[PDB]
């Protein structure tokens, strides 16, 4: 009944999707081959896996995910890995040539040639489901495929259905760490399509996750694989209420109405706590109040921006495990008393509480320790504007000299859109500060 | 003879209503399957008020469960005393309200209101002489506050001569798990003040205080809070189910409670409530129960009655006690607390005595008070509503469902008038 | 040849009637089921039970009483308890909805629904009645049914017969003790039937009986059952002359001959003595002079008013037991010599003496002790006017703010009716004061 | 030769009349069954005056019982000497008068007067030569005072030549058992003075005083009072039933008693009266009996003879005494009490001697006296009537029966005229 469709585009999207789907299968008990063992044997799984997977024949489950990318090398790993049997061959869509870090290549040069096959696959999955809660898209702003193909695909989805939520998980370019020379161009060009179509976009920065894994998890050198393992936990916790029972449940259609006060302000952040190792777990006593304090700590946040500079507008609190409502009420009361955390004047109540019975599941071989409680924080703040300000400054310096602009122009871009993107991006920052102005 | 139709709306109403039927079944000695296993003839004498007799000595409740989500119904069906309810009484939606009043009343409720109107209509012809309807819903939610309010108007038009009861909770001042609580609460008071004869206010913050100090419980539970509400529900209609020296039904209590049609908001209360350790030290006398009933700590609402004058007070006694003792206790309370009661009414106390005591208790009493301090609860809701309406916060979500800005203003104006009338007579 | 019919209306009337008929059967030796053991209970039978019990078939005695109530809860106990077989099932008439403390409901809305049925039962009993002396009605002023249905019932009886004296037994509301908020409204509206239709109204107060039981009967916490037993003794002594034999007998007609100086003055009060426990019976002598003095004291009166403030107009004394006429004459002289007691100048002789032979009967398991003498006092005094003043003050304050008026109006009442009843109450009080003025 | 018809009206008349027949039966030696068990011939010589011969050797009195209630007849029939009366003579009503004079004269008295007139007419023709009628009733009641007055007027018209005797009691000054006594007494007096040849006034208070000081009895009873009245009745008519040296019938006494038609009120008395412990020290001589006659405490009326003057005195002696003694003591009393006797009447003493003594006594006598002191009794009645008639108290009951207010005024005026006539004779 409650069903969702996840779409992964780009090398980053597939890599994160591979880690996320591994977590999803283990939470339900599905083996990598796709057969449900006698431990679960489709017992009480009306919504446990129907929301993510689908039942085909007997002793076989297929996920409702579409893997589309412009290069076959990343898709080859999935088709060669252990989870090849679990996925359907037609769902995994490959390509001939990548976007080569060019927004136009994934939009005009190559995007429309292969987008026809992607649309049919989504339609086939949609007909199988009865009630579609929404869509999930994973991509990266810096990548050309994650900025060009995603922009074109998202527009077509709104044309077809135009009535279902489309949550977006994107990786924002780091203020200092970079591996490309056209990141400001790609990042700016995709801001308009995210604001126009996506109802809620969660932004993460690789630098922040690196520090969390280095310090909190005590890792000398974090890797990309370890980063993806953390990312799956927020996504699993976000959709935990849809698949598992609990005292207070929040559905996918309640995130938007309780987070965005205006259609333009739809860029919240994410925070996960507690994140500790097994050794630290024995010497630390986890409590409801302790985890809540960690979530509000700027150090533990997943965004390089400092929340204390800005103000909080809307906050969400999702609890998993043995969590009682009484402890949460006392914990949130102390947060409001603290002077350091500032709330918007016109928002008297900005706390949403959700409790799930299912405790977090620890994947074997992961650095995460077994903890009976976990809190997922989805807060909308005006401090996110600083991150946008950094990338905007870099774009102005590059656009002034018009370096590498001819690369975009050759594939079909025009200088007018670049100026329009800056105007649209500047309006978003101005509107963010305008709403933050007090009475 | 006289029967009552029960309606459950929203997640809060379903959970509270489920616990309410457990108390009634225990009082009437009905096993979960539906067979009578009692040891008294009085239990079956007036069992038709809440249970409909069926074949093979089986009884089904006259209750209807209404919600826009199937999750709540599945838990109730699989829970204790779940198979007792009639399967045809399970009417549920598939989309949900999402804590939105507009969706429940306009967008989603209209599709399902017709289906639930069939079930409630069908019970009436089977009913010999219906007395009224009691509905449980939460004002802070979207389903119970939104769609449940619409059901009140539909029943009122069909039956404009029957009393309407609404055992509903209200948003707490400090406790708040939703962002749009003031928007939903304000839009529900406008309809309740017109199509309801008596309203009972329940505060979650007040319930926690009772379970912390009065009961000395270590950890509270939502089931524990629902047990207090169900206990108050049983004590209100004990006269209609069991005989007594002085009987008073809902209509008899209603006329003595409301001096004016608009002033129909009451605060409930139950006594005695003691911890396990203090059970062996307290005594069971009428003065002991009277002191707890007239205590601010025992009130089920966040409002403190000491800040206003009591207009009318309703007290129903359960058990065996002398009429002389109960007559003096309420008279002494009024005489001592002269400044705490209204002046232009000589007597503000209604006394009812029920012979049958509650299970596991020699004596008990339920306190109902129409105090003038209830306007403070509406005052704090108005401040929250004005602050968010000034910045037009979250108004587009409500507007997208077909609502208008002027409709919100009308609800605010009506709420301001309600607190003016309560203050006018109090300060008269 | 001489018989009477008793009517009980409302919750209060039924309970009093149950206690009254319990003593009536015991006095005549009638078992609760209905068989009288005439083999051992040797009696005349001409008027011992024919006045109240009518023989039917062989060895069956049914009371000449009608039980009317708008709620079935009270009557169902009578139809279930020990005395179920005593009463004819058709004599017990039940309704469906009570008056809910509303005079209009019991007189304008619900009274008209079952008024035809109750009149038919009275007519059926009247046909079997060779000669009927009068009707006795039991009700309460505070209750809606006791004030509304009773007022409608007496208006039909007055039109139907118009030549039989009707006696009224009502419970006057207490000054400081009350069980309802709308009591003053009901009391004022029910004065019309008690002033024009009723030929004699007997008023009792619950508060006064509570004090008597506490001090005389040494009962710390008396209940309703004890209160009804004392009231039942008053009715038994009044009708004892018509049922038994004595040197001087006073009937119903003779009661109004000497106790009604004016047609609009028919509100006397009742006093019973001696009432003592078994402990004090052995340590005291119950002489004729002693019991007579106790009746004139204000502490033994069944009403909360003060007789010393007012003046006596007409007095009636009923004697039961081994009472000799010589002792009564001496006792009367001592009463007339005390200067505390005052009498009106226009009435030189205001004493009526009735001596019976049957001693008082004690119900097993009761509170009263066995005695050989008993005096029933019925005196019409001007101190009753003080009782009207207390009820008038409450009505004026409530009607000033128009409290609970809309409940009566919506059921068929008018605002002008309340004003009309106020004038009648004031006129009745004025007439009482005028007669007491010395010439 | 001469026959007397007895009529009993009211509760008081029936009880007094029942005791009167028992005394007569004892004197004539008649057992309760009705046969003769005497041991003398003079007992049956004049038995026709009171008893009617029946089949075998049974005798029945010429007594008619009239009442508006059946209770009195049941007690008389079931009592001693109750089955000796004729069953057909029992006439009783069913509603009663309710101590109201107007009920027995205009409203309900007319519905039974025809029935009782048939019986008395049937008894009248049986007597060879009837002499008169005697009636026992009470002026303070409703039945005897009202119905008895109507019977006197009706009987007088049929036989205007026969003597009328009324043994009627009057309300006492201090002892009173009814509130409306003054109204009844005044109304009945208006007719007695114009239709009755002679009346005998008996006061209940005076009877109690006699049994308290003269008889020295501890607990007097209504039977004791009735015995004194019955003894007087036998003494009055002892000459008709038994022979004597100087006999005087009812007509002979009446001629010597009343000097004027309107002055026919007498006070009765009997001698001797001694206690049970004073029998030894008491001498049964003519001087002793004569002294007791002219004594204040021996009178059966509350009026004091010394206050006024004796108009005419008639005494009847029973037994065997010398005529020389009885002809001297009365002359000595008249000379010694010359201040208490009228001047224009030379001799004020009438002497009658009978031979047959009573039962158990060697000598006995009765005293009958006409004095002006009886005006005091009517003076108090007039004062009571004016006080109650001033405010029209207890008048609607009398008015509703059909009478008029002016009727009360006429009765009061006539009674005031009666005492005025007594005033003029004594003062002059
Ligand atoms: C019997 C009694 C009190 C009492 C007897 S003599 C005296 C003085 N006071 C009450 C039970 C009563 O039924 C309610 C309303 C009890 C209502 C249920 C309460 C609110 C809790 O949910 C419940 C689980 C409890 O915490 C417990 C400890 C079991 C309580 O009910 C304890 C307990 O026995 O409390
Ligand atoms: C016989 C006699 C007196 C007497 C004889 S020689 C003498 C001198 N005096 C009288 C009866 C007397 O005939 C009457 C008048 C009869 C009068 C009856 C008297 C007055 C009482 O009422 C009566 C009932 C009594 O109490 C009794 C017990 C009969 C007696 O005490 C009354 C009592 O003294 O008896
Ligand atoms: N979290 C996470 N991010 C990754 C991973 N691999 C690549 N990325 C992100 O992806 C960026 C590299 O470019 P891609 O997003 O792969 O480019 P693309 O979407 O394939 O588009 P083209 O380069 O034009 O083919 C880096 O800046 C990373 O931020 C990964 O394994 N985990
Ligand atoms: N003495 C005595 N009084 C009673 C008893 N029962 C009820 N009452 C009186 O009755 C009042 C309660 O109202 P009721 O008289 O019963 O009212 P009702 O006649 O049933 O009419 P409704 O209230 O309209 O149904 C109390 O205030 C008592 O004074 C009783 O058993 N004994
Ligand atoms: N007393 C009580 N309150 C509850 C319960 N469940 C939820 N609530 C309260 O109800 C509010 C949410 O109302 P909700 O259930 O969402 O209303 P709905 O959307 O109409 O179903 C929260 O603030 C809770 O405090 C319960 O079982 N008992
Ligand atoms: N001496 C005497 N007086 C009586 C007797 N019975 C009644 N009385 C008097 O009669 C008065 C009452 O008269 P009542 O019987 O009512 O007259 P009724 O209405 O004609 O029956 C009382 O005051 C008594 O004093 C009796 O047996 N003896
Ligand atoms: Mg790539
Ligand atoms: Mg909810
Ligand atoms: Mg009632
Ligand atoms: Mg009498």
């Amino acid at each position: 009944m409650r069903e969702c469709i996840s779409i992964h585009v780009g090398q980053a999207g597939v890599q994160i999707g591979n880690a996320c789907w591994e977590l999803y299968c283990l939470e339900h008990g599905i083996q990598p081959d796709g057969q449900m063992p006698s431990d679960k044997t489709i017992g009480g799984g009306d919504d446990s896996f129907n929301t993510f997977f689908s039942e085909t024949g007997a002793g076989k489950h297929v996920p409702r995910a579409v893997f589309v990318d412009l290069e076959p090398t990343v898709i080859d790993e999935v088709r060669t890995g252990t989870y090849r049997q679990l996925f359907h061959p037609e769902q995994l869509i490959t390509g001939k040539e990548d976007a080569a870090n060019n927004y136009a290549r994934g939009h005009y040069t190559i995007g429309k040639e292969i987008i026809d096959l992607v649309l049919d696959r989504i339609r086939k999955l949609a007909d199988q489901c009865t009630g579609l809660q929404g869509f999930l898209v994973f991509h990266s702003f810096g990548g050309g495929t994650g900025s060009g193909f995603t922009s074109l695909l998202m527009e077509r989805l709104s044309v077809d259905y135009g009535k279902k939520s489309k949550l977006e998980f994107s990786i924002y370019p780091a203020p200092q760490v970079s591996t490309a020379v056209v990141e400001p161009y790609n990042s700016i060009l995709t801001t308009h399509t995210t604001l126009e179509h996506s109802d809620c976009a969660f932004m993460v920065d690789n630098e922040a996750i690196y520090d969390i894994c280095r310090r909190n998890l005590d890792i000398e050198r974090p890797t990309y694989t370890n980063l993806n393992r953390l990312i799956g936990q927020i996504v699993s916790s976000i959709t935990a209420s849809l698949r598992f029972d609990g005292a207070l449940n929040v559905d996918l259609t309640e995130f938007q109405t309780n987070l965005v006060p205006y259609p333009r302000i739809h860029f919240p952040l994410a925070t996960y706590a507690p994140v500790i190792s097994a050794e630290k777990a024995y010497h630390e006593q986890l409590s409801v109040a302790e985890i809540t304090n960690a979530c509000f700590e700027p150090a533990n946040q997943m965004v390089k921006c400092d929340p204390r500079h800005g103000k909080y507008m809307a906050c969400c609190l999702l609890y998993r495990g043995d969590v009682v409502p009484k402890d949460v009420n006392a914990a949130i009361a102390t947060i409001k008393t603290k002077r350091t955390i500032q709330f918007v004047d016109w928002c008297p109540t900005g706390f949403k509480v959700g409790i799930n019975y299912q405790p977090p599941t620890v994947v074997p071989g992961g650095d995460l320790a077994k903890v009976q409680r976990a809190v997922c924080m989805l807060s909308n703040t005006t401090a996110i504007a600083e991150a946008w300000a950094r990338l905007d400054h870099k774009f102005d310096l590059m656009y002034a000299k018009r370096a590498f602009v001819h690369w975009y122009v050759g594939e079909g871009m025009e200088e007018g859109e670049f100026s329009e993107a800056r105007e649209d991006m500047a309006a978003l920052e101005k509107d963010y500060e305008e709403v933050g102005v007090d009475s | 003879m006289r029967e009552i139709v029960h309606i459950q709306a929203g997640q809060c109403g379903n959970q509270i209503g489920a616990k309410f039927w457990e108390v009634i079944s225990d009082e009437h000695g009905i096993d979960p399957s539906g067979n009578y296993v009692g040891d008294s003839d009085l239990q079956l004498e007036r069992i038709s008020v809440y249970y409909n007799e069926a074949s093979s000595h089986k009884y089904v409740p006259r209750a209807i469960l209404v919600d826009l989500e199937p999750g709540t119904m599945d838990s109730v069906r699989s829970g204790a005393f779940g198979h007792l309810f009639r399967p045809d009484n399970f009417i549920f939606g598939q989309s949900g309200a999402g804590n939105n009043w507009a969706k429940g009343h306009y967008t989603e409720g209209a599709e399902l209101v017709d289906s639930v109107l069939d079930v409630v209509r069908k019970e009436c012809e089977n009913c010999d002489c219906l007395q009224g309807f009691q509905l449980t819903h939460s004002l802070g939610g979207g389903t119970g506050s939104g769609m449940g309010t619409l059901l009140i108007s539909k029943v009122r038009e069909e039956y404009p001569d029957r009393i309407m009861n609404t055992f509903s909770v209200v948003p707490s001042p400090k406790v708040s798990d939703t962002v749009v609580e003031p928007y939903n609460a304000t839009l529900s008071i406008h309809q309740l003040v017109e199509n309801t004869d008596e309203t009972y206010c329940i505060d979650n913050e007040a319930l926690y205080d009772i379970c912390f100090r009065t009961l000395k419980l270590a950890t509270p539970t939502y089931g524990d809070l629902n047990h207090l509400v169900s206990a108050t529900m049983s004590g209100v209609t004990t006269s209609l189910r069991f005989p007594g020296q002085l009987n008073a039904d809902l209509r008899k209590l209603a006329v003595n409670m409301v001096p004016f049609p608009r002033l129909h908001f009451f605060m409930p209360g139950f006594a005695p409530l003691t911890a396990r350790g203090s059970q062996q030290y307290r005594a069971l006398t009428v003065p002991e129960l009277t002191q707890q009933m007239f205590d601010a700590k025992n009130m089920m609402a966040a409002c403190d009655p000491r800040h206003g004058r009591y207009l009318t007070v309703a007290t129903v006694f359960r058990g065996r006690m002398s009429m002389k003792e109960v007559d003096e206790q309420m008279l002494a309370i009024q005489s001592k607390n002269s400044s705490y009661f209204v002046e232009w009414i000589p007597n503000n106390v209604k006394v009812a005595v029920c012979d049958i005591p509650p299970r596991g208790l020699k004596m008990s009493s339920t306190f109902i008070g129409n105090s003038t301090a209830i306007q403070e609860l509406f005052k704090r809701i108005s401040e929250q509503f004005t602050a968010m309406f000034r910045r037009k916060a979250f108004l587009h979500w409500y507007t997208g469902e077909g609502m208008d800005e002027m409709e919100f203003t009308e609800a605010e104006s009506n709420m301001n008038d309600l607190v003016s009338e309560y203050q006018q007579y109090q300060d008269a």
